[PDB]
């Protein structure tokens, strides 16, 4: 569940959010950040199980 | 997070490799829409 | 300071440049003051195709770095050069592709350097000890000369045997010889003899292709055979050079390390 929240907020977060004469903002990061925080939480689980 | 699905693995030294093509597309207006894009191969 | 082609730039370059303080605070230097530290440490200063090694300042040329293009990295002093990258672990993926039994395998600690900067690999066999050639002390030891300067440096030590001694080494080659009849010269020492002389020992030269031959006029009698290995360009991994550490770390080291544990 945690691993789709993730994925789901890193896609979600790629696309621009500003708009008008300036454009862009979106994270690039997002996807590499997500994969982060569901290997960090994967070590927490396996201890936890 | 390739354009397209432009990926393609490679073999490299006896190694597994991937290449694949990512674009980062910027947009604004000018009325224009101006637009930016810097593709990028990441190996 | 802005990069320049020759050193003989650097000394009149527009030099910038500061000051830091132990309290980290800083001055800006003045010109004046900055074309003092110019001129006397000019040379240090990197080029745009050689990247040289900064010294504490001082009120014969310096250390280097070069990376070669066979992907050797050396640094470089005078005659001498020194290994500081390996291409072991570019090579093992390949060993590595069919498990543990090859990664520990005897051909794979046979994997080849890359050679480091220009030069030729040359066997040289010692002769057997006897008191009359050599003298009581049976120490040796290989001079190289009339590369980079014309004062001789040592290459080689050792004490000789009954038996022969087969020596390889590599030996640097400048990028211009000083001489045109001989690139290099390499002379052994004893106690019998430790003066040398003028052509008693090889010399090498090489022609515009990269092939290397000695010297007819030289005198070989010193030693009891020097060959040129002209084919080849690489020498084996080493157990003593910068990366020793890693590699007796991960050839005896973890071997007996995993044997220990799996005794208990």
């Amino acid at each position: 569940a945690v691993q789709a929240s993730r994925l789901a907020g890193a896609a979600a977060d790629l696309v621009p959010n500003i708009f008008g004469f300036a454009g862009g903002g979106s994270r690039w990061g997002a996807i590499a950040e997500a994969t982060g925080y569901v290997m960090e939480f994967s070590a927490n689980v396996m201890n936890t199980e | 997070n390739p354009y397209k699905s432009t990926i393609r693995p490679v073999i490299y030294k006896s190694r597994l490799y991937l290449l694949w093509l990512e674009q980062k597309e910027i947009t604004w207006q000018t009325y224009q829409t101006e637009t930016d894009y810097r593709y990028e191969l990441k190996l | 300071y802005n990069q320049q082609d020759t050193l003989d730039s650097y000394k009149n370059a527009s030099m910038q440049g500061l000051y830091i303080f132990a309290d980290m605070a800083s001055k800006d230097m003045t010109p004046e003051q900055s074309n003092v530290y110019r001129d006397n440490s000019y040379q240090q200063f990197d080029t745009n195709n050689v990247r040289r090694v900064n010294n504490r300042y001082a009120e014969d040329n310096a250390l280097t770095l070069h990376h070669n293009e066979n992907g050797a990295q050396y640094m470089q002093w005078q005659s001498y050069r020194t290994r500081l990258n390996t291409l072991f672990a570019r090579q093992l993926v390949a060993r590595a592709t069919t498990g543990i039994d090859t990664i520990l395998s005897m051909e794979t600690q046979n994997i080849q350097e890359p050679q480091l900067g220009k030069g030729f690999y040359a066997t040289f066999v010692i002769p057997p000890y006897n008191l009359s050639t050599h003298g009581d002390e049976r120490w040796f030891k290989l001079y190289i000369k009339h590369v980079v300067d014309n004062n001789s440096h040592i290459i080689y030590s050792g004490q000789l045997t009954d038996t022969n001694i087969n020596i390889t080494l590599f030996i640097p080659l400048d990028d211009v010889p000083l001489n045109q009849d001989y690139h290099a010269k390499v002379y052994m020492t004893f106690k019998k003899s430790p003066s040398d002389g003028t052509w008693w020992g090889p010399h090498f030269v090489r022609d515009d292709k990269g092939i290397v031959t000695i010297n007819p006029k030289s005198i070989l009698t010193h030693f009891e055979s020097v060959n040129v290995l002209n084919n080849i360009s690489s020498e084996p991994m080493d157990f003593s050079g910068a990366n020793s550490l890693y590699f007796w770390e991960l050839f005896y080291y973890t071997p007996m390390l995993v044997a220990q544990r799996l005794l208990h």
